[PDB]
């Protein structure tokens, strides 16, 4: 599937795993299951990283005006903003993360809905909607309001390859910005905004620090 | 109630809106039971909230402007020109409770297997009719007057006129539920209503906290 | 309206522009409905934004010379030598409230599909004329003076009058809206229209969309 799919991206190039990376066996699970589990991590990390480079560009200009955010400044870094942010804030954001990652990893609810795990015949990053939860549920994750539930069929495989490369265009993005935030000058013609000096791999390093290190 | 007969009565009581339930109450089954006796329950819901409003409508205006009975010690100790909302807090807690627990007389009333089945109606969850209140036939001790028309008017009154009065009462429920909460948000949020800046006056407690001192912490006795 | 008939209709406006569409925004399906309601609304929001650059132009114009009405309060006792932005920017909050809430039911009665078909026509998405505004038949009180020819002057117009003035108005309506913004412009950046620099628009410093 991969290399078909390599040629509809990017017909030019075609295939290039120059790493072997689906040839190689993850967790001995057939290499089936590595091209899943790879194509599921490149959406994963594709749409975290759109949204994360929104996201890192409205904060840097943009506060919400009620607290506990009216009091952060919008003239530091975004990472600074996230470390400065209360400990039970970062833990319920990572909570409720991990609450929509846990639903998506759910076997019967997207099989309810049709599909199978990512590893295993499902089409990579078919989140499922909330139906199988108990009390009420207004909206969803995906279409919420239902605007484009009756899309077209070709559309919607179009929609996922544009989806794929706007996805690693914003990963190179989003991962620029954090370099020239954490590095003065990693990133040439980006010195301009933001110069924290922190790991952003550390959630709660403002809150604790884990032992042994 | 089905929700074909919920269509109806939407389609009845504004034909152009209709059936505008856009976060589906009526199709989720609450605890469980059936479709119709959830819009039984929502009905009922609906009828009870505009009532309440519509009281409350015309008591807030009532306390605001301190129309207040002339032959009561309580309302004289209430002080005057208070907010509306403060004419609540500044009364004894136990006419609160008193307040509080006649509703909940009624409320056990009204709800009562037996009394409905006897004078005739069921509960509005079992089909009955929703907004319904029994007369007070099977009390335990006599009682002049039903809480539905105490005196006579509308005992001989048409099938359709009753449908056109509820009908307008639930139009008017939800309007008042808007009115009176538009006096509240203005009393409490000044400038959130745009229309009644400098008419309602304004206000610093909890409407949604009837007694002074909390009765789950530390009450008062009398 | 189909696209061909879109092709067609944009020659009539204008026999030599032809179906100018450089965005291609006709062939759509904008919240996953058919080409004809993509048509449709874009006719609708066509005709609407003309309709209101056409009674834009000519508030701005009545405002700008400073006329008002001898009978009210409110705009006698405003300051005058005001922009027209500044006029309704001093306008009471309660009274912009008045006109923004009756623009919505008016919005909201054009919308409803109920007094449409009552009327013997549809919501201008799923098949009907864009731009037809509902009467007021259908209201809890009989009110008088229907929204569009309220003194009834079009009731014996011919149909092939009524296609030339709706061409008419979409076309009168393209250059309102461009009339009115110049406008806005010159209130706003200066020697964005050059023609309106001599007869001195009022500057406005302000964002007028932000109320
Ligand atoms: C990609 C994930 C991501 C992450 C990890 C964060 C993390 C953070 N954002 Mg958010 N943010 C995101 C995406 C994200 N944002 C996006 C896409 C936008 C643009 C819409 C914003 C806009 C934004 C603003 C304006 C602010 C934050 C703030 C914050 C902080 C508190 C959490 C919050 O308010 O949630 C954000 C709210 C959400 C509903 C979740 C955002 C992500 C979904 C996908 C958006 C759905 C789009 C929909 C049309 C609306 C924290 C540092 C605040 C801050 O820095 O305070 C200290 C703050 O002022 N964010
Ligand atoms: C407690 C919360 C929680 C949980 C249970 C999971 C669970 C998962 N995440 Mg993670 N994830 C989290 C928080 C969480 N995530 C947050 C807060 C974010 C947003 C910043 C992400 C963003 C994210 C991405 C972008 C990806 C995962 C992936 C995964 C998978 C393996 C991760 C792993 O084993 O790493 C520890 C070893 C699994 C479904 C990966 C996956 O599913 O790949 C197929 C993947 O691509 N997660
Ligand atoms: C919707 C519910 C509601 C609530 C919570 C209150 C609350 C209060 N009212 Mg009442 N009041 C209401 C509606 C309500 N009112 C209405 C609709 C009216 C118009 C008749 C009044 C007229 C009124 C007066 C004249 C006075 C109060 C006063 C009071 C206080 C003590 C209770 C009392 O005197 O009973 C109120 C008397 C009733 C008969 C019950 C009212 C509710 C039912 C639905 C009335 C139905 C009409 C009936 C034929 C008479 C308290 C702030 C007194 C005060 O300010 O003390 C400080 C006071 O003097 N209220
Ligand atoms: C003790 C008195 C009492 C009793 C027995 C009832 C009984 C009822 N009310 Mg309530 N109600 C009361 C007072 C009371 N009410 C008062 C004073 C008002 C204001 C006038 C209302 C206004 C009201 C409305 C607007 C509605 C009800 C409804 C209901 C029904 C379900 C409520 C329920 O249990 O959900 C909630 C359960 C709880 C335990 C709530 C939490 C209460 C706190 C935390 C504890 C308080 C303890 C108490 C005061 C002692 C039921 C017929 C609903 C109905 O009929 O739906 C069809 C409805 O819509 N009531
Ligand atoms: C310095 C130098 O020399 O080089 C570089 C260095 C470096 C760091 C790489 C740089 C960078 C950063 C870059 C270029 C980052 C790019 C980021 C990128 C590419 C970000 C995409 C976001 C997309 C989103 C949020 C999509 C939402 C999409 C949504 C919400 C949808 O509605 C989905 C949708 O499918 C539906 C359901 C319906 C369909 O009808 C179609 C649509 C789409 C509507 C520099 C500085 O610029 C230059
Ligand atoms: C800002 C300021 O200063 O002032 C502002 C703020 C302030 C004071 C707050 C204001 C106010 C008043 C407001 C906003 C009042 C809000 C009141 C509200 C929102 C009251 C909910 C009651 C819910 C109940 C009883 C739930 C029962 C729940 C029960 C019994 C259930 O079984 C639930 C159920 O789900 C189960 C478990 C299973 C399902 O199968 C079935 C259902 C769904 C039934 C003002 C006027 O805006 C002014
Ligand atoms: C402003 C001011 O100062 O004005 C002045 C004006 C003026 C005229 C000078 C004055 C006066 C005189 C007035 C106003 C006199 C009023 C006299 C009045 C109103 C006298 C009622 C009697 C009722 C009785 C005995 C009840 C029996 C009750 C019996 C037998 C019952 O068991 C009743 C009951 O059986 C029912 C009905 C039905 C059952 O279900 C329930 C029960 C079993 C409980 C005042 C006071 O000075 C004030
Ligand atoms: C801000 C902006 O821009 O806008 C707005 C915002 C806001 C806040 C909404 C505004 C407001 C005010 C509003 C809309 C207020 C609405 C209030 C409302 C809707 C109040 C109904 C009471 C009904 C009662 C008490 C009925 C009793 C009826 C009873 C007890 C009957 O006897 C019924 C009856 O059937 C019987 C049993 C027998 C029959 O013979 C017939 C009759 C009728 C006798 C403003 C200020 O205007 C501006
Ligand atoms: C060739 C070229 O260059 O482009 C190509 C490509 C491109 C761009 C894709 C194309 C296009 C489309 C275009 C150009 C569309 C333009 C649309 C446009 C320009 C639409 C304005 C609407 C204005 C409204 C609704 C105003 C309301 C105004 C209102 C209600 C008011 O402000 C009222 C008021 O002011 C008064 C009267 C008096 C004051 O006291 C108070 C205020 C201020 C409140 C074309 C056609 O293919 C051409
Ligand atoms: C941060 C969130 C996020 C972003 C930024 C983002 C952006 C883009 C872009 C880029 C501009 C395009 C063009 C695009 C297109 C499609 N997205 Mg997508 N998307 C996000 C999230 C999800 C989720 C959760 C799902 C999803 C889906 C689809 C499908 C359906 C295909 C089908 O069902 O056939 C199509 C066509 C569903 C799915 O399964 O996709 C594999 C699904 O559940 N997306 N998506
Ligand atoms: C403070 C509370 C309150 C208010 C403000 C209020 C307002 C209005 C308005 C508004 C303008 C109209 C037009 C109206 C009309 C009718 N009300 Mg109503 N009402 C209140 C309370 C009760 C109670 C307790 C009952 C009741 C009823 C009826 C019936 C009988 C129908 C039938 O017998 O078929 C009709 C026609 C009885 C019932 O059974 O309603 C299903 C009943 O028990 N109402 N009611
Ligand atoms: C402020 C707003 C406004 C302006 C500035 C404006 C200007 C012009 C001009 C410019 C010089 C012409 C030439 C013109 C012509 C026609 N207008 Mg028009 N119009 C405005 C508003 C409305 C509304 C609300 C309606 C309407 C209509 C018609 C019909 C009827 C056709 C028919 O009955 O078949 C014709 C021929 C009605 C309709 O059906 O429109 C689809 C209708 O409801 N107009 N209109």
């Amino acid at each position: 599937a991969l290399p078909e799919l390599s040629k509809k991206l990017n017909p030019v190039l075609g295939y290039w795993d120059p790493l072997n990376l689906a040839e190689l066996n993850f967790w001995g699970a057939g290499d089936d299951a590595t091209v899943g589990f790879l194509r599921h991590a490149e959406i994963k990390h594709g749409r975290v990283a759109m949204a994360a480079f929104v996201g890192y560009c409205v904060q840097s200009n943009v506060h919400f005006p009620w607290a506990p955010f009216n009091s952060i400044p919008t003239n530091i870094a975004p990472a600074e903003q996230w470390a400065q942010l209360p400990e039970a804030a970062k833990w319920q954001i990572i909570l409720f993360v991990g609450f929509l990652e846990v639903y998506s990893e759910h076997s019967f609810i997207l099989e309810k809905y049709g599909q199978k795990h990512y590893m295993k015949g499902g089409k990579p990053g078919f989140f499922p909607d909330f139906d199988t939860m108990v009390h009420p549920v207004p909206l969803n994750l995906w279409d919420p309001l239902k605007a484009y539930k009756g899309a077209s069929a070709e559309r919607k495989a179009d929609g996922l390859l544009k989806e794929v490369n706007n996805g690693r265009l914003a990963m190179i993005g989003i991962m620029g910005f954090c370099a020239e935030a954490r590095v003065p000058g990693a990133v040439p013609a980006l010195s301009n905004i933001a110069h924290y000096a922190g790991d952003p791999m550390a959630p709660f390093a403002a809150n604790f620090h884990l032992p042994g290190f | 109630e089905t929700k074909a007969d919920l269509e109806a009565l939407a389609k009845d009581l504004n034909p152009a809106v209709g059936f505008w339930d856009p976060l589906a109450l009526s199709d989720y089954s609450f605890w469980g039971t059936s479709q119709e006796a959830t819009i039984g329950f929502l009905r009922e819901a609906e009828i009870k909230h505009g009532r309440i409003a519509m009281a409350g409508f015309v008591g807030y205006i009532v306390h605001s402007n301190d129309i207040r009975w002339t032959f009561d010690k309580v309302a004289a100790s209430v002080p005057t020109g208070l907010p509306a909302p403060a004419v609540w807090d500044a009364i004894p807690d136990i006419a609160k409770w008193q307040i509080i627990l006649f509703v909940g007389v009624m409320e056990s009333w009204r709800e009562n297997k037996v009394v409905l089945e006897a004078e005739g109606q069921k509960h509005y969850m079992s089909g009955g009719k929703p907004g319904y209140f029994p007369s007070f036939d099977l009390l335990p001790h006599p009682v002049p007057f039903p809480l539905f028309d105490p005196f006579g008017i509308s005992k001989r009154a048409t099938e359709e006129k009753k449908a056109k009065g509820r009908l307008a009462e639930i139009n008017n429920g939800r309007l008042a539920m808007i009115g009176l909460f538009g006096f509240l948000s203005e009393a409490t949020v000044p400038g959130s209503v745009p229309f009644l800046k400098g008419v309602v006056p304004a206000y610093t407690g909890e409407v949604m906290a009837p007694f002074t001192q909390n009765i789950f912490t530390a009450p008062t006795a009398l | 309206m189909d696209k061909s008939g879109l092709e067609g209709f944009a020659k009539e406006l204008n026999p030599v522009v032809g179906y100018w569409d450089p965005l291609n925004l006709s062939n759509g399906e904008f919240w996953g409905d058919s080409n004809s309601a993509t048509i449709g609304f874009l006719r609708e929001s066509e005709i609407k934004h003309g309709r209101v650059a056409m009674a834009g132009f000519v508030g701005y114009i009545v405002h700008a010379n400073d006329i008002r009405f001898p009978w009210d309060k409110v705009a006698m006792a405003a300051p005058k030598g005001l922009s027209p932005q500044e006029l309704w920017d001093v306008t009471p909050e309660a009274a912009k409230w008045q006109i923004i809430l009756t623009i919505a039911f008016l919005e909201f009665w054009r919308e409803n599909s109920y007094i449409l078909s009552k009327e013997g026509e549809q919501h201008y998405m799923r098949g009907g004329k864009p731009g037809y505004f509902p009467t007021f038949s259908e209201l809890p009180h009989p009110v008088p003076f229907n929204l569009f020819d309220p003194f009834g002057f079009s009731k014996n117009a011919s149909p092939e009058k009524k296609a030339k003035g709706l061409l008419a108005e979409v076309n009168n309506g393209r250059l309102a809206m461009i009339g009115l913004m110049g406008f806005l412009s010159e209130a706003k950046v200066p020697g964005s229209v050059p023609a309106l620099a001599n007869v001195g628009i009022r500057p406005y410093a302000g964002e007028v969309m932000a109320p």
